RNA sequence: UUACAAAUAAGCGCUCUCAACUUAAUUUAUGAAUAAAAUCUAAAUAAAAUAUAUACGUACACCCUCUAACCUAGAGAAGGUUA
């Protein structure tokens, strides 16, 4: 029910929409990872990309510009639907305001304020579009405690030839003269599990009906984990909102209903004859 | 003061100047500096004296014309530079000679400034309490002009 | 521009600048002359 | 006199608030100034285990002055703690990305090295511009006086001053000027 | 008369008024145990 | 200056900046951190002592007047 | 030891207490410290520090 | 591709990597001291010009149910999930 209410946002006083202009970001969205697969283009070559899955992506929370850094605002977006059996009080009270069931996780996008949207507004993958780079952040897989040659690729030394219980040790950990050991000197300890982010990405392909992003490449984390996309903020790709739903794409509108698989035009589709290169 | 005027026909105007007060306190000193008793007693601070051998855009007048001894005129040149580095002659600033603009940067408030800030370069090592190095305050040229301290001043800083 | 302990003018045209903190004697005619304190 | 025993300790050992205005002024001097009252050095009850010091407020602090080159020649220099993590920065360099720091370090060099030292920074607020919050200026109780006296300009100079200084000199006829 | 609040400052001011009206005031003439008589 | 007569112990002052907004009482942490700005002093002076410390207290100091 | 030498510097640290103590005082009606004392002195008052 | 002749881990496999407010040597423009159609200026000025770096951005932010079970989270603890 709660989720039903808010599929028409734009006939639920949406705040006002403003045009886009050099300088502009929009909101991103929190998506799903779900695999990989093999993706062709027109020339031939291959490109493993990963499949992004938008769920129940929607805006939580609005900061002006003063409240959160002067210097721009920011909006908090949440995905994944949770349980509500084993969550603290607060965090039900904060998704009972706002009329939503609660998400997995929250993450803060910096909008500037012409881009902003009305919270509890869903967002959807066609946000973004095929063409378009952009940046994904998540927690890496987490590893565990780790020796110095898996976390920091020392080589170790030698397996034969003498060595006395020293095969994959750290050397020398510094000078004896500084009497001291330096800080953020490389040592075993626990590798893994932080957050990364892995940028200019493009989008090679949306999927409307079940909300899949196709993104080149890998990204950061385990399958079935919930992920941060946003527009890339790499100089070369400075303005490409300049060509996309400016705060964001409404099903609501549709004002053209869009087709179920939208396609980058270097990717070569499926049901495509056979590539020649003639 | 004469103006040149030009038409091509140029020509030039001589106009009345505006005239010395007169009867100069100590009459027989040479330097205009010395009729009027300021050998040791003008600073950089003292725009109303400095401005009078100025010209429009801040270059110093030539010695033969203002008559200053040459004592007093690599003084009155010295605190003229501190004059304007220190921000009080906002009037006698350098023309712009065509589509340039006042570099717009934030100034900084400075005094007693001897060298240009361009071409001074940073003191990365201080030097411990006996090779301390020295950040140098004032002029070397007043070194002898009056004063009312107890000691006297510092110029190394 | 080499730079030299003690600078001294080498012909007619050398002539003597201070720019940027130091000592420079530049000359028009030959600029093997140019030389830097 | 004729106070009752707490009315009599409260106002004695009450701390004072003071405003010093930083435009034109020597980071130093005004160090010396705000040391002072910090500390409590300007009372006779002054006492170092009596935490008998006072609020001092600093304006403009955006706007000091060096004498001589010191803008260029001052260099602050800070370590993060790892290995080239060493920084030297120009007085005039770390002037622009913070203008309150310049001021800062020259109260905090002249406080005594103790850790009285950190309660009594807490004391002091430097704001950039003369804008203060509200509820600070209805602490202030006085004003301090400029440490340093600040030369005139030559626009600032009356018609009348110009004409009270005499011309030394008189520019011949034939000049160009 | 001082106060940490104005009420507080006012109230103990209405003291220092009659420690003055009625003679009792914190440097008044001590008192005189001289008098043998 | 008149006497602000529209709005007093000082209790209720110290009540209002001392105001109890997060998860009712706040933790030490939290806690601590509103006193220092309150009284301009940092956070160091107002955590506990140790058992040793209290017992050195004396119980009965000498009063001067 | 501690004790039998921090006795002499008792003395010592209470006289610097005084003239900074002194210092306040004076400097509020704009007068430095040794103007105070000297100017006293040259007027045959002979009011300690303490 | 090599293993666990496990649902995973690895490389020998695959993907992604960027901006510079401010500055040195040096080179130009206007221009006095110095009568010039001089002079880049530890004169007043306008610029261009290494390597640096953090002004400037990304990431992080949430406020905390936990018998217990499970987890791509993990030595323990912590952390995540519960139609
Ligand atoms: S002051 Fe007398 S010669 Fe110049
Ligand atoms: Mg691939
Ligand atoms: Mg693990
Ligand atoms: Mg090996
Ligand atoms: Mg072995
Ligand atoms: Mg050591
Ligand atoms: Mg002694
Ligand atoms: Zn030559």
């Amino acid at each position: 029910t709660q989720l039903t209410s808010k599929l028409n946002p734009l006939k639920d006083e949406p705040w006002p929409l403003h045009p886009w202009e050099p300088g502009s970001f929009r909101v991103g969205l929190i998506a799903l990872k779900l695999g990989m697969m093999p993706l062709w283009t027109k020339d031939g070559q291959k490109h493993a990309v990963t499949l992004l899955q938008v769920q129940d992506c929607h805006v939580l929370k609005y900061t002006p510009k003063e409240d959160h850094n002067g210097k721009i605002a920011a909006l908090t977006v949440g995905g994944k639907t949770v349980s509500r059996f084993y969550k603290p009080d607060s965090r039900l009270e904060f998704y009972r305001d706002l009329g939503l069931p609660p998400k997995q996780i929250h993450k803060i996008f910096h909008v500037t304020d012409n881009a902003v949207i009305k919270p509890g507004t869903p967002l959807y993958a066609a946000h973004f579009r095929p063409g378009q780079y952009v940046d994904v952040t998540a927690k890496t897989i987490g590893k565990g405690f780790q020796g110095v040659m898996k976390r920091w690729g020392f080589k170790g030394q030698p397996a034969s030839h003498g060595q006395t219980k020293t095969h994959r040790r750290p050397g020398a950990i510094s000078t004896g003269d500084i009497a001291r050991v330096w800080p953020g000197t490389k040592m075993p300890g626990r590798m893994g599990n932080q957050n990364r982010t892995v940028y200019g990405l493009k989008v090679w392909r949306v999927n409307t009906k079940h909300n899949i992003i196709y993104v080149n490449g890998s990204v950061p984390g385990h399958k079935n984990c919930l992920v941060k996309i946003k527009d890339s903020t790499l100089p070369a790709y400075k303005d490409s909102c300049k060509n996309l739903p400016f705060p964001t794409y409404f099903p609501d509108g549709d004002e053209e209903e869009l087709p179920e698989d939208l396609f980058d035009e270097s990717v070569w589709q499926p049901s495509e004859p056979s590539i020649t290169f003639a | 003061l004469r103006e040149v005027v030009k038409i091509t026909v140029i020509e030039g105007r001589i106009t009345e100047t505006p005239k010395a007060t007169p009867d100069p306190p100590n009459p027989s000193g040479q330097c205009p500096i010395c009729r009027w008793n300021l050998k040791h007693k003008y600073t950089y601070e003292d725009v109303l004296l400095l401005s009078q051998f100025i010209r429009p855009y801040g270059g110093m007048l030539p010695r033969r014309v203002t008559g200053l001894c040459r004592e007093e005129h690599r003084k009155i040149e010295e605190c003229v530079k501190m004059a304007h580095r220190a921000g009080l002659l906002p009037n006698h600033r350098p023309q712009l000679p065509e589509g340039c603009l006042p570099k717009d940067k934030p100034k900084l408030n400075r005094y007693l400034t001897r060298w240009a800030p361009k071409s001074v370069k940073p003191i990365y090592k201080k030097g411990h309490r006996w090779n301390k190095v020295g950040m140098a305050v004032g002029s070397p040229l007043l070194k002898d002009n009056v004063c009312y301290s107890r000691r006297p001043l510092k110029m190394m800083h | 521009f080499k730079t030299k302990g003690v600078i001294k003018k080498r012909c007619k045209d050398c002539y003597k600048v201070k720019r940027r903190g130091r000592w420079f004697i530049l000359c028009k005619t030959n600029p093997k002359h140019k030389q830097r304190q | 006199s004729s106070f009752s025993r707490a009315p009599q300790q409260w106002a004695t050992f009450a701390r004072m608030w003071y405003l010093l205005d930083g435009k034109m002024q020597p980071p130093g001097k005004l160090a010396v100034i705000a040391s002072n009252k910090l500390q409590g050095l300007n009372k006779p009850v002054y006492h170092q285990l009596s935490d008998c010091g006072d609020h001092v407020v600093i304006i403009n602090t955006r706007h000091i002055a060096f004498s001589g080159n010191k803008w260029e020649q001052k260099v602050y220099s800070s370590h993060t703690g790892y290995p080239g993590g060493f920084r030297q920065v120009t007085a005039a360099q770390l002037h622009r990305k913070d203008p309150v720091a310049i001021v800062k370090l020259a109260i905090y060099g002249m406080l005594p090295k103790n850790l009285h030292r950190r309660t009594m920074m807490q004391r002091l607020h430097l704001f950039p511009d003369e804008d203060i919050p509200e509820d600070i200026l209805k602490n202030l109780v006085e004003e301090l006086p400029q440490p340093r006296r600040v030369p005139k300009r030559l626009d600032e100079y009356t018609q009348e001053e110009i004409e009270a200084f005499p011309r030394v000199w008189t520019p011949p006829d034939d000049f160009r000027m | 008369g001082p106060g940490e609040t104005v009420l507080v400052a006012e109230e103990e001011a209405a003291r220092v008024a009659l420690r003055k009206l009625y003679g009792f005031t914190e440097n008044r003439r001590p008192w005189d145990y001289s008098k043998p008589k | 200056k008149p006497i602000p007569q529209p709005d007093e112990t000082h209790e209720q002052i110290l009540k209002a900046k001392l105001e109890v907004r997060k998860s009712k009482q706040l933790e030490q942490g939290p806690m601590i951190e509103q006193l220092s700005k309150v009284f301009y002093t940092t956070k160091h002076r107002w955590y506990p002592h140790g058992q040793y410390h209290n017992r050195r207290k004396k119980l009965n100091p000498p009063r001067d007047r | 030891v501690k004790c039998t030498k921090a006795r002499r510097l008792k003395k010592r640290n209470l006289r610097t207490l005084w003239i900074n103590r002194i210092t306040a005082a004076s400097q509020e009606h704009g007068l430095k410290y040794p103007a105070f004392i000297v100017n006293l002195i040259k007027c045959q008052v002979e009011l300690n520090r303490k």
